[PDB]
């Protein structure tokens, strides 16, 4: 099959950044979710680092500058996945820093593993 | 009612799946598209065609043997001019092209692959099965198929074409209409296999292996 490199060669040559992986292959990720609303690598990045200095609970605040387009109001919906937690009320107005999301995982994820509370791989409250 | 631990239910399950489906993504999970379909989400006004035939004709020293599309017909609104302009001689050297008409505009695409410079010589027609029949309003004949029409210039003599193959009646379903059978792709197989293909105008339903899509919903 020489038709795999000629489709790893044409997605490469003219397909969006968003809907061909550096690889070459195919990324579902962009196909699986219906329409542009399919959170770009980048975007998390920019999610990540707009959040820890303006903090969360500041969605109003949040939307006005890292994304460009009105955000979800996921955004804290999204962060829940960085700290790993089903119910961020606990989490809430608390400005937090870019390295300290993960710390935050790696104990609920333990915690939820002792609890048996782990599910989808985020601790479940 | 009796509902706010109802409503309250709901939410934390719905947010599950996404903690669910958010994982998945993440652990390798397969969407429905094919991995080898080459997938281009352009606006035909603003795309350029020297791109997409620089490329191709490196990686690959053919042009594309089938010329898919089904245009959006003002009646997402393409004007009539515009989808004339679309330069579909350099993107095709040799085989067929399949267009689909709906009525108002099957004397509109007769004209519009003739300018382009082929020769019409075929049509399939598309009839809708109850699961055995259609009832669409026309004017002045209820409507119970499509078509798509079949043009072609060059030289089909070789092996690349399997004349006599495919048949012009196909018999599925209205499928999330507006969409197009899928048994087509397998008549452009019978017809021409393992050729470079194009669909322009086309959606993330349409996508398939060696199949180089265009359209501004992917
Ligand atoms: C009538 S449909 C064709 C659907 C196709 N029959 C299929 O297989 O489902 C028109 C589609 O053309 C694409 N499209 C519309 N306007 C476009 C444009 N201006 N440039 C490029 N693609 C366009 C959009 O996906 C729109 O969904």
């Amino acid at each position: 099959i020489s038709r795999e490199e000629y489709a790893k060669k044409m997605r490469l040559a003219l397909s969006d950044n968003h809907i061909c992986k550096p690889d070459g292959t195919v990324n579902h990720q962009y196909f699986l979710v219906k329409k542009g609303q399919y959170w770009g690598e980048e975007k998390i990045q920019y999610l990540i680092e707009q959040l820890e200095k303006i903090g969360v609970g500041n969605w109003k605040q949040m939307q006005k500058g890292l994304l460009e387009q009105t955000s979800e109001i996921e955004l804290e919906l999204r962060t829940c996945l960085l700290f790993k937690t089903t119910d961020i009320q606990p989490y809430m107005d608390k400005k937090f820093t870019k390295i300290e999301i993960e710390q935050i995982a790696q104990q609920n994820i333990e915690k939820a593993q002792q609890l048996s509370k782990l599910k989808y791989g985020v601790f479940v409250v | 009612q009796g509902l706010l631990q109802d409503i309250e239910k709901r939410i934390l399950h719905y947010k599950q799946l996404f903690f669910k489906e958010q994982n998945e993504i993440a652990n390798g999970k397969r969407s429905m598209v094919p991995d080898n379909s080459i997938p281009i989400c352009s606006d035909v006004t603003k795309l350029n065609f020297q791109a997409l035939i620089d490329a191709q004709m490196r990686h690959a020293g053919k042009m594309f043997d089938v010329i898919m599309m089904d245009p959006p017909w003002q009646l997402d609104s393409l004007s009539d001019e515009k989808i004339q302009n679309m330069p579909i001689q350099s993107l095709q050297q040799d085989g067929f092209i399949f267009v689909w008409a709906i009525n108002a505009k099957y004397r509109v695409t007769i004209k519009m692959i003739e300018n382009w410079g082929y020769k019409l010589v075929d049509e399939i027609t598309w009839v809708k099965k109850t699961v055995k029949i259609a009832k669409g309003h026309g004017f002045y004949l209820q409507h119970a198929k499509e078509s798509c029409l079949i043009g072609v210039k060059g030289d089909v003599d070789n092996g690349r074409f399997k004349k006599n193959i495919a048949s012009d009646v196909i018999f599925s379903e209205r499928r999330g209409q507006s969409q197009k059978p899928e048994e087509i792709y397998q008549y452009i197989n019978q017809l021409c296999p393992n050729g470079n293909y194009l669909e322009i105008f086309a959606r993330r339903n349409n996508l398939h292996d060696n199949w180089v899509s265009i359209g501004n919903e992917l």
